[PDB]
This record gives structure tokens, sequence and C-alpha cells, in this order.
């Protein structure tokens, strides 16, 4: 029913402007205030701004400093986010949210819009095969992997032959390493089945419009 | 500038258990709320006006407090009860830090694996030799890299799952990046898990000057 769906948000250097938008449906948008509220990448949740519902009243949060400015179009069921000289510090999840009553509890959201503000600039992720090799396993299970490195910004996504591996399977949390992301993925099937049968690993970037595949082979020795 | 800080950061409990979390605030409120948050999801409303349940939230849950002190209390809990829960109110720029509850089960060991570097990374100069450990509990697992005998500590970055949501096991990897010179100039390559189901560490290694 109540939907609220966040767009604008990407990488940005430092410096530069944004405009956040948020598309209401399934209630009377211009009877609600509506507000901002980011969270940054150490899980911070931080109240950006607010405005009231006929668009007369606003707040903003401490360390916004005039940079920010929230407006409304209640005639298109639109909330904006104008977002200026950014800093490093605003890098997080924007999320759009609508207020019940008048002590302000939040008792909608959307699904958040991510502003990244660095000089990074959008990479492609380099995709290894992990096989074995010289550690070959030799018990009821054999566990492969994927090394995906290199990519900017946040995130790719990784399957096993087409999802049709989706049990078995860990995909972990990418981190920094010289200031391109770097993941890992595992899936594990019955020894008897690989090589026989191949497993593949599908690798996809959004932001490069990247999707590579590698199979695992047992290695030449 | 009023603030909320949240006790404790993190806690584990079994299903079945009591639950109590805390909200302070540097100075006088009321009317306080409280969002729970899952990864890969937005923020939901959990608890609102101190007291008030939002929809679908079982009667498990309560929210008191008054003054600089507010709490949620969870009975009987649930495993679909871990998240993060973070307190706010009306007139408070930063949301609590948040309090993490994970769900605590029966220790397990990890199943170890180790992967030298591809020969399609080593044609580009790089070496990475990746060490998975799956599956394990509780989530504080020590791992230590050897090289050709000596403990090595340059180089490594570990990344930890969240809470596994079927089974709630951790996994994490361990990773050894070094230049494609360093690695040739080395021959043994080890990956030792210390977890508290063991005394004795689970040890997966290679020497590169085979295959
Ligand atoms: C309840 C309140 C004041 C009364 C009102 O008509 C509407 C609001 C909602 C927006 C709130 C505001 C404040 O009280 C000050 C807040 C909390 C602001 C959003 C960010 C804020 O400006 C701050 O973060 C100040 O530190």
């Amino acid at each position: 029913e109540v939907q609220l769906v966040e767009s604008g948000g990407g990488l940005v250097k430092p410096g530069g402007s944004l405009k956040l938008s948020c598309a209401a449906s399934g209630f009377a948008f211009g009877n609600y205030d509506m507000s901002w509220v980011r969270q940054t990448p150490e899980k911070r949740l931080e109240w950006v701004a607010f405005i009231g519902s006929g668009g007369g009243r606003i707040y903003y949060g401490d360390t916004m400093k005039g940079r920010f400015t929230i407006s409304r179009d209640n005639a298109k069921n639109t909330l904006y986010l104008q977002m200026s000289s950014l800093k490093s510090e605003d890098t997080a999840m924007y999320y759009c949210t609508r207020h019940y009553n008048y002590y302000y509890s939040m008792d909608y959201w959307g699904q958040g819009t991510s502003v990244i503000v660095s000089s990074a600039k959008t990479t492609p992720p380099s995709v290894y095969p992990l096989a074995p090799g010289s550690a070959a396993q030799t018990n009821s299970m054999v566990t492969l992997g994927c090394l995906v490195k290199g990519y900017f910004p946040e995130p790719v996504t990784v399957t096993w032959n087409s999802g049709s591996l989706s049990s078995g399977v860990h995909t972990f949390p990418a981190v920094l390493q010289s200031d391109l992301y770097t993941l890992s993925s595992s899936v594990t099937v019955p020894s008897s089945t690989w090589p026989s049968e191949t497993v593949t690993c599908n690798v996809a970037h959004p932001a490069s419009s990247t999707k590579v595949d590698k199979k695992i082979v047992p290695r030449d020795c | 500038d009023i603030e909320l800080t949240q006790s404790p950061a993190v806690m584990s409990a079994f299903p079945g258990e009591e639950v109590t979390m805390t909200c302070s605030a540097s100075s006088s409120i009321n009317y306080m709320h409280w969002y729970q948050q899952k990864p890969g999801t937005s923020p939901k409303r959990w608890i609102y006006d101190t007291s008030k349940l939002a929809s679908g939230v079982p009667a498990r849950f309560s929210g008191s407090g008054s003054g600089t002190s507010y709490s949620l209390t969870i009975s009987s809990m649930e495993a679909e009860d871990a998240a993060t829960y973070y307190c706010h109110q009306r007139s408070i720029f930063t949301f609590g830090s948040g309090t993490k509850l994970e769900i605590k089960r029966a220790d397990a060991a990890p199943t170890v694996s180790i992967f030298p570097p591809s020969s399609e990374q080593l044609t580009s100069g790089g070496a990475s030799v990746v060490c998975f450990l799956n599956n394990f509990y509780p989530k504080d697992i020590n791992v230590k890299w050897k090289i050709d005998g000596s403990e090595r500590q340059n180089g490594v970055l570990n990344s930890w799952t969240d809470q596994d949501s079927k089974d709630s096991t951790y996994s994490m990897s361990s990773t050894l990046t070094l230049t494609k010179d360093e690695y040739e100039r080395h021959n043994s390559y080890t990956c030792e898990a210390t977890h508290k189901t063991s005394t004795s560490p689970i040890v997966k290694s290679f020497n590169r000057n085979e295959c």
C-alpha cells in the first residue's frame, strides 16, 4: 500500500552537489510531515532534514550547516533533498521517512539511496578462480571459491551456477584494500560432483555494467 | 545537545530468554521511540511514544522508562527477534548507536580451507592467499598465518559474515595479500584457526613449489 521510493544517489566528488528524490504512493502525501535520515558507514543514524506537510516549516540536523535544502511538491507526491559542498562525512545511505503524529516517530521508511563522496572512480572488478590446487582436499565435500578484487563502488552480486547452487554459499562482506573493494565467495559441493559437474561463479558489478563468469577448473600442476 | 547512549552495544541470548536493553539520555526527555533494523533493509518503527507497539510487533516486546532512562524488553525471545534496535526521540539529532541482539547456539568448530593464488592473479603481479573458516560458533576466533615457519601479521584482512539466518553460525575469510615477488620467495603457507571448541588449532597448508 504505502510506498516511498528514493533515487538520485551515487558517486560524487568532494565539493560537488546532488539532488535526491523520494516518490510517495498510497497515501495523502500532503497531509504528512516528511524527513530525510541518513545512515553512515559506521551504521550511525542522523536526522538530516524535516519538512512540514505544507512545506512551510523546516528543520535541519546539527552538521548540515546550510548545505542541505529539503523541499516537497505535494502535487507530484515527491520529497527532495538538495545537497551541496559535499564532504567525505556526508557519505551515507539516505532514507525518506514519514511521520505519524507530533511526537515525531517515523512510521514508514523508503528503501534508501546511497551517496558516496570521494575522489575514487568507478572501477570494474577482477575475478579470480579459487581452486584447491596444491592444497587439495579429500573429504566427502569440497570447497571452492572466487576472489573479487579491485572494484568501486559497492556492491557486486555473486552467484554460483546462475543461482542453482544456493545452499552452501558464503559471500563475505567487502573490505577496502588500496582504496578499492575486495571480497571472496565460497561454495561447498559434494566432492564427487567436481570437476565432473561444472562450477562457475557469476559476478555482476552494475556501476561498471560488467558481468563476468569464472569457471573453477582444477589447476594444471 | 541532548544525546542518547545505548547499552549493551552487542548481546546474545538463547531463544527463550528474557532480554533487556537500555537507552540513556543526557537530560530528561519523553516519548522515546525504538527502531528495528536487520542487514540489508531499512529501519522499521518498532516501539513509539515510550510504550506503544507498532503494527506487527508481538506482545512479547515492551518499552518503558522516563526522564533520562528508557528500556526495551523482550520476553521469551525468538530467533526472528535478532536485529539491531536503535532509540530516538523528537529533539535528538543522532539516534542512539544501537544494541545488536544476536542468537546464542551450540559451539561449532570451523570448516577450514586454504587456496593458493590463482595463476591468473599471478599473471597480473599480485598474490592473494585465501583462507575460509566456515560455519563456526561463537564469533570470536583467532586466525594465524605462518610462512616458512615464522608467524606473519602484515597484509592480512579478515571479514566476518553476519550471523547466519538459518543456523546462527558465523563464517569468516582471512586473506593474505602479497606482491607476486614476495609470494615467490617463500614456500610453506599455513592458515591456523584457534577457536574455543578445541585447545588444538585447525591447520591447513600448502607448498608453493607443488602444482
Ligand atoms: C521536534 C522538532 C521541533 C518542533 C517542530 O515543529 C518539529 C520538529 C521536527 C524536527 C526536529 C525538531 C527539533 O526539535 C530539532 C530537530 C531534532 C528537528 C530535526 C533535526 C533537529 O533540528 C536537530 O537535530 C536539532 O539538534
